């Protein structure tokens, strides 16, 4: 039953990728489609039964050599079965939506064919996203990790004949392969201080880990703190955490439909998984945990700010993703996995939904993507501005300030400031501004929209339609997630200690559970007893961002222009998404190439093949020369030859003497 | 079936001979019939070995199929196959057949293109199979003269050259090799390789010319052997041949060039320097990381500022064959288990991708990178087939280039923690010059009018791509297809090489 689940997708593409010719193209999109759909059911049905009982499916033996033994097997656990309806789900419905979003593309002529092989790659993306969260050892998680990474730099370079998408693609591989590389590292450092790479053996071993020094480079490490900051490179690359974060907004090369997804459900959310599904041993490191809230709490700040000039739709949604994701790894990094994954879940709804929305006013608006072209649209789009502000009240936290009663992103973002409070203070305080941050961009997305005055070409704007009801039913299932699930989930996630304790089914070996909590953490009480100034900031900054939207676009709508002429350096900085970019090619890109030039020319050919060469065609033709030189053809000088000859071996015996 | 070895050495030998002697005619009817008797020889070799492979019991860590037979000169032929070298047997067998359809639509000098290849293969399945110490010696080194002409008659514009520096090159490393191996027939008193097995060489240190010789006569043994392995390998820096011979070689020789006869030096490393040097090979251990850590990086980065689409190819050989120099000398079952899968992996993947440079050169007759552009807009079955293969070069999890890959890394690890690093940097590298090699040459818009009309891949050409994919792929997912037979006979050889260290 499992397997159906894990396995379906990938047939399904296979069958859909290569023989859709056979089969036809509706065929495969509705097999692709369709097969997405049961195994979301199936998925829902494992998540609701499940009793609390970690099941182990074996399929096969992957890598088997002396001690070393990794498995293709299916771990099914909390972790296991909260990450399978929330890629199923949102696949499932990325399916739907992608039937009448990619009906009739610009992009291709009539001759090209796209729709197979679009929700091919679909399905595969959905494969290796599902292969890496039912991981029983680390060697599976990393298949998956570089299958979507793979699947990803398909879809993000889908559009094969626009440059700015084979460029973004390859972008993303490459940025994604740095993050693998310390994610290799780190399990080449666990196999060899615990003989394993499964997960329960090692999370059996992890207090002696915490005990242990390991060499590493050029001293000795404890091995808890080392092997946590390895294997969290992995999860900085692929979650587009800070300084391995370029990659995110430039995926929006690809189809809306692909945005969704990467930023939803398969990509981004790896990363956090993973620190969640490794927790038995970032509780034994204290120092990995603070390098999480550093990277977390910074990216929140700084992919906030970005955020807040950006004039293309699906950027500012691009790295309200980031930002995002920054929250859940403060909330690990404190010591607070469900409160992670709480955010985690109700993430996936809302943020879907932003992008299936934003995906409808760039379909209906005659795929046009900058917000500065995009006045009025609130009554030309009902639904789609429904779903859009749903999605805004979701992600800024809309709910009554001091209850427990709100739309999804209330509570999960509340639970996170709260533990950030209780556990650092670098924390909390960039979370809130963050969040007034965020409610300004998210705001000033729906004003610059779905508000003023119908601005930019008439013809689209006349034109413009509500999408067919394909690409609005999904919208409206995840809006049925994006207000009640946060309600729905909150107790067995965060509520109460006892009630997080059986949903996850957690001094003893940190083994048995989705999860693990050290017994000397305790930052989720210290939330729950926190003021009541911690329990209503983020409303009153939700607030605050909110009236300065409302300020700078309804009333005295010249506030946003005339503000960047007082401070223009910092209009540039923020626009140009603080230079990372630009550092990068000055010191990475162009030096490599620089270096590849040097060493191939200076090095193989001047230096290897010029002493090569020297001597094999410098040096013995001219000892040939000197031969040929030395037979004169004169009789009396091959006479003296001899001579000399003779003489030279009568001095080397008169040397050695009589004897 | 007692003489199964020496058939499918000699079978394709053989096979060129009778067709060197009764094939007449020049025209194309002759050139059709020299390759059909080509394929059914290889596909006859090919149909042999399984026998080997299948007969093979991995648990026997002795040598198996094992004949031997008086000689000349007081030497013995002797031949058989163990857990650690029935696969590179295999291998070989395996490529032939495919590199011979390749050639199909050669219409140039047929007959004796044919003969060439049939010569070829039977001394590259005799380096595996041989027994004798001189015996290896004269398989390894005669393998050089069809390889000289195939380069020289049907190569490119610089083929003189490459020719002349493959050979000379080749040869110069190996005749060290060769005063080496007289040396310990002269110790030993046989040429036995199972009997060199075990003989003890002495490693006191001694003291020649100027400096103390660490290791005595195994350091001295050593550095010969090395010598021809690491130029064979080829290892950083004795590399720069291998740009030459495999870019201006023809594809088909190419192809053979990088899948098979790299593969000796890797296995004169499993055979001779590790087994009968042990010693030396763990004073040697740093060195040998260094170098490998070194031609991973190196060549990564001279890959990347190609223009010239072969090249490219030929590069990246030279940074995948330094894992598996890394995994042997890592001296642990994990490193070599890597080592050999890494060997077998990288014939598939090169292979493959040569055969993918060939079929753009056969239409464009060129290699600059710049010369190409939306090939896939024209050729939607060959920009699949490179993209495949293109991140089978990669190492992506799947594929059979990750496996290699990850376990070579790992025993290194073990050892040397900067080496890991430096050399796992190759994923990043590797990545960045083989994405962007495919998207300028596959990806893009059909802006030129040479292009316009392209064709896509005929079905023979798919048809040669496929076994290609189906090994990549299932040893990718089923490596254990690999590992159970090499498991046994790697085990064997570490342990020996720990009882070896000095104490
Ligand atoms: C990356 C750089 C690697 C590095 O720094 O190596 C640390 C090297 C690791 O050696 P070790 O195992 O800890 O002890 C070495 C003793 O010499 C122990 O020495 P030993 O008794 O084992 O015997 C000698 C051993 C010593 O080997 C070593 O470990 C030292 C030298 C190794 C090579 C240095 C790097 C070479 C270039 C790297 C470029 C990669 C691309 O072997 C060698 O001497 C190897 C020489 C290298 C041959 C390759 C040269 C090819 C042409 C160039 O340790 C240090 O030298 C101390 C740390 C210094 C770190 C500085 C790096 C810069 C910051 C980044
Ligand atoms: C390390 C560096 C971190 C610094 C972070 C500080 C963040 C505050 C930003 C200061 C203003 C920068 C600035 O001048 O940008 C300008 C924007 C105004 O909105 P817009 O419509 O996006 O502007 C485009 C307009 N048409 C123009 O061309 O100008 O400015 C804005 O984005 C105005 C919003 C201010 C923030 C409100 C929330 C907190 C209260
Ligand atoms: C192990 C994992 C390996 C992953 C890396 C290899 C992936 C190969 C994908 C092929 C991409 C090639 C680039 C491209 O633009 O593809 C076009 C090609 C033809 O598309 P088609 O639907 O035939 O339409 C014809 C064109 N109008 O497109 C295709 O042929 C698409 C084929 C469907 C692939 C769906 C994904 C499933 C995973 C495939 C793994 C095995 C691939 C082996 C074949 C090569
Ligand atoms: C071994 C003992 C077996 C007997 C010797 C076989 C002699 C072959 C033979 O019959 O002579 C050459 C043959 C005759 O051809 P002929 O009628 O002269 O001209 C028309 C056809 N070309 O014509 C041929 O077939 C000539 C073929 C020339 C070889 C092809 C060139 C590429 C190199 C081939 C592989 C390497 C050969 C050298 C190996 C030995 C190394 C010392
Ligand atoms: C005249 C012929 C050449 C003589 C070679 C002798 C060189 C030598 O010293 O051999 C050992 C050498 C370095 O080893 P070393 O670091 O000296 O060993 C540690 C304890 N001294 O060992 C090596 O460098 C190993 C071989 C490196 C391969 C390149
Ligand atoms: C963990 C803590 C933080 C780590 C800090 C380092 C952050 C990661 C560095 C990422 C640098 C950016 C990589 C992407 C470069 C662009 C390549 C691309 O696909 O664009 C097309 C780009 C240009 O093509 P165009 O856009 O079509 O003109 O392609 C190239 O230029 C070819 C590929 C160049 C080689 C890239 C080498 C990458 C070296 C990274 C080493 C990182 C070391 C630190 C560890
Ligand atoms: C390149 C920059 C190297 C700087 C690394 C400093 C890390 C530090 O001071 O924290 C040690 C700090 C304290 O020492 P411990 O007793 O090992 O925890 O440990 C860590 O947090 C180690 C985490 C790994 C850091 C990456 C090392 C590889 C580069
Ligand atoms: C490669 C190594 C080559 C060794 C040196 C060259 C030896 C050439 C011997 C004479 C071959 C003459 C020939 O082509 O006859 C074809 C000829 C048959 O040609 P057909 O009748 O046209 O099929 O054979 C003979 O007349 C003599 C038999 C072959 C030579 C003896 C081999 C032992
Ligand atoms: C053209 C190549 C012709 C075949 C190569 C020799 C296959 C040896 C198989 C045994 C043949 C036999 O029964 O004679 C036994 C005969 C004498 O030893 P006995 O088996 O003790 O009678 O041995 C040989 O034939 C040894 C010949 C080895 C030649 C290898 C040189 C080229 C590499
Ligand atoms: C440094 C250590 C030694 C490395 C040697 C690497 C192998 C040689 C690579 C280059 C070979 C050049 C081939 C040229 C081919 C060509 O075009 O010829 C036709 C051509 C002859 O005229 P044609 O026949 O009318 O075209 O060549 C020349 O004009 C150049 C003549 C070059 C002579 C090369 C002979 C010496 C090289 C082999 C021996 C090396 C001994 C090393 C001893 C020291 C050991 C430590
Ligand atoms: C599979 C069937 C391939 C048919 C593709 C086709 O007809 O495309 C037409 C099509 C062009 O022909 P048209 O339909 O006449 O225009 O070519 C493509 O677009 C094919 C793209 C995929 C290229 C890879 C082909 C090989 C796939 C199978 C790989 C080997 C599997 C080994 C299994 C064992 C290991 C598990
Ligand atoms: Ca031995």
């Amino acid at each position: 039953m499992e397997k159906f689940v894990l396995f379906a997708p990938l047939i399904a593409s296979l069958i859909a990728g290569l023989g859709w010719r056979a089969i036809g193209e509706k065929a495969a999109q509705y097999l692709t489609t369709g097969v997405l759909f049961l195994s979301c059911l199936i998925s829902w049905y494992l998540f609701l039964s499940f009793d609390g009982v970690p099941r182990h499916i074996p399929v096969l033996d992957w890598v088997v050599t002396g001690d070393f033994h990794a498995e293709w097997a299916i771990r099914l656990d909390r972790l296991t079965a909260i990450m399978l309806i929330v890629v199923t789900t949102v696949s499932a419905l990325v399916h739907m939506y992608s039937l009448g979003y990619m009906a009739h593309d610009d992009n291709w002529t009539h001759d090209e064919h796209y729709k197979a092989r679009f929700f091919a790659y679909l399905s595969f993306f959905t494969f290796a996203m599902l292969m890496l969260v039912t991981a029983d050892n680390l060697l599976q998680m990393f298949f998956g990790w570089e299958g979507v990474g793979v699947a990803s730099y398909l879809l993000i370079g889908f559009y094969y004949k626009k440059a700015s998408a084979n460029a973004a693609a390859m972008k993303a591989f490459i940025v994604n392969r740095v993050g693998d590389f310390g994610f290799l590292l780190g399990i080449f450092g666990i196999y060899w201080l615990t003989g394993s790479v499964q997960f329960d053996e090692i999370f059996r071993q992890v207090p002696q880990l915490a005990q242990t020094e390991m060499h590493f480079l050029w001293r000795d490490w404890n091995a808890a703190n080392l092997l946590g900051f390895l294997l969290f490179v992995g999860a900085m690359g692929k979650s587009a955490q800070l300084l391995l974060h370029t990659w995110l907004p430039d995926a929006m090369e690809g189809p809306t439909p692909v945005s969704a997804l990467i930023h939803a459900a398969t990509m981004v959310t790896a990363g956090v998984f993973l620190v969640c599904r490794m927790s038995p041993l970032y509780e034994f490191a204290p120092d990995a945990k603070n390098f999480i809230v550093i990277i977390g709490a910074t990216t929140a700040f700084f992919a906030a700010t970005v955020g807040l000039v950006q004039n293309d739709i699906k950027r500012v949604i691009a790295y309200s993703t980031c930002s995002q994701l920054g929250y859940m790894f403060v909330a690990a990094g404190v010591g607070v996995y469900s409160a992670a994954m709480f955010h985690l879940l109700t993430h996936a709804f809302f943020k879907a939904m932003l992008f299936l929305g934003a995906g409808s006013v760039i379909h209906a608006m005659h795929h046009e993507q900058d917000m500065r072209n995009y006045g009025g649209l609130r009554k030309k789009i009902p639904l789609t501005f429904w779903a859009m502000m749903i999605g805004t009240f979701a992600i800024t936290g809309v709910g009554i300030p001091l209850t427990h009663l709100g739309f999804a992103g209330f509570l999960s973002k509340d639970a996170i400031i709260e533990s950030a409070y209780a556990g650092s203070g670098y924390a909390f305080w960039l979370l809130v501004i963050a969040a007034c941050f965020t409610s300004f961009y998210s705001w000033r997305l729906i004003f610059l929209t779905f508000y003023g005055k119908p601005r930019g070409d008439h013809h689209a704007h006349d034109h413009a339609h509500e999408s067919p009801p394909v690409m609005t039913i999904p919208l409206g299932v995840l809006a049925i997630g994006a207000v009640f699930a946060g309600m729905v989930w909150y107790g067995p996630f965060f509520g109460d200690h006892h009630k997080v304790t059986e949903y996850f089914h957690i001094i003893a070996a940190p083994v048995g559970g989705a999860i693990y909590m050290h017994p000397d953490n305790h930052i989720m009480d210290e939330a729950h007893h926190a003021p009541a100034w911690v329990k209503v900031s983020p409303f009153v900054a939700m607030v605050l961002g909110l009236i300065t939207a409302w300020t700078f676009y309804i009333a005295n709508p010249s506030l946003p222009r005339r503000l960047a002429a007082q401070q223009p350096a910092l209009y540039r900085f923020l626009l140009n998404k603080w230079y990372f970019d630009e550092i990068y090619e000055f010191i990475f890109v162009r030096p490599a190439k620089w270096l590849g030039r040097v060493l191939w020319k200076g090095g193989d050919g001047a230096v290897i093949d010029g002493t090569i060469n020297g001597v094999a065609m410098g040096l013995i033709p001219r000892l040939t020369r000197a031969a040929v030189r030395v037979q004169s053809g004169y009789l009396f000088h091959y006479a003296f030859a001899m001579v000399l000859g003779i003489v030279g071996l009568l001095i080397w015996v008169m040397m050695r003497g009589a004897h | 079936m007692t003489n199964l070895l020496s058939i499918i050495t000699f079978l394709p030998i053989v096979a060129a001979i009778i067709m060197a002697l009764f094939l007449r005619g020049q025209d194309e009817a002759a050139a059709r019939n020299a390759k059909w008797l080509a394929l059914l020889t290889t596909t006859a070799t090919f149909v042999i070995s399984l026998f080997v492979l299948f007969r093979f019991d991995p648990a026997n860590t002795g040598f198996q199929f094992v004949e031997d037979h008086a000689w000349i000169m007081g030497l013995r032929y002797k031949m058989g196959v163990d857990g650690i070298s029935v696969l590179f047997v295999l291998l070989t067998t395996f490529m032939m057949p495919l590199t011979i359809l390749s050639t199909w639509q050669v219409q140039d000098k047929v007959k004796e293109y044919m003969i060439a290849f049939l010569v070829l293969e039977g001394l590259m399945i005799g380096v595996f199979t041989a027994l004798d110490l001189v015996l290896f010696y004269l398989f390894f080194e005669a393998g050089l003269i069809p390889m000289f002409l195939i380069i020289g008659i049907w190569g490119g514009k610089d083929r003189i050259y490459a020719s002349f520096k493959f050979f000379l090159y080749t040869f110069l490393g190996s005749v060290l090799m060769l005063v080496a191996m007289i040396a310990m027939y002269r110790m030993a008193g046989t040429t036995d390789i199972p009997t060199l097995l075990t003989f003890d060489f002495p490693s006191e240190n001694f003291r020649l010319l100027g400096m103390t010789v660490v290791g005595g006569m195994q350091m001295l043994l050593f550095l010969a052997f090395f010598a021809s392995f690491a130029v064979k390998m080829p290892m950083w820096p004795v590399h720069t041949w291998l740009p030459d011979a495999h870019v201006q070689a023809p594809t088909a020789g190419s192809v053979l060039l990088a899948a098979v006869l790299l593969k000796m030096g890797g296995y004169g490393f499993l055979r001779f320097s590790l087994p009968m040097f042990p010693v030396a090979s763990g004073v040697a251990q740093p060195y040998v990381f260094w170098l490998s850590a070194i031609a991973i990086v190196y060549t990564s980065l001279v890959a990347l500022a190609q223009s010239d689409m072969k090249k490219v190819i030929a590069y990246s050989s030279v940074a995948h064959m330094g894992y598996v120099t890394m995994g042997v000398f890592a001296a642990n079952q994990i490193g070599v288990d890597g080592a050999i899968f890494q060997m077998l992996s990288h014939g598939f993947i090169s292979g493959a991708l040569f055969l993918c440079v060939g079929v753009i050169y056969d239409r464009m007759h060129t290699r600059e990178i710049d010369a190409y552009g939306g090939l896939v807009n024209r050729m939607p079955a060959y920009a699949a087939v490179f993209m495949f293969f293109t991140m089978a070069n990669v190492g992506l999890p799947g594929t059979s280039g990750f496996v290699g890959e990850f376990l070579t890394l790992m025993g290194v690890f073990r050892v040397d923690t900067w080496v890991a690093l430096v050399a796992t940097s190759g994923v990043i590298l590797s990545a960045a010059y083989a994405l962007w090699l495919y998207r300028r040459v596959t990806l893009g818009q059909l802006i030129k009018e040479s292009l316009k009309s392209i064709t896509d891949m005929t079905p023979r050409e798919r048809w040669v791509f496929i076994p290609l994919i189906a090994m990549t792929l299932i040893l990718g997912v089923y490596p254990r297809l690999v590992t159970d037979v090499t498991g046994p006979a790697v085990a064997a050889l570490v342990q020996d090489y720990n009882q070896s260290q000095p104490a």
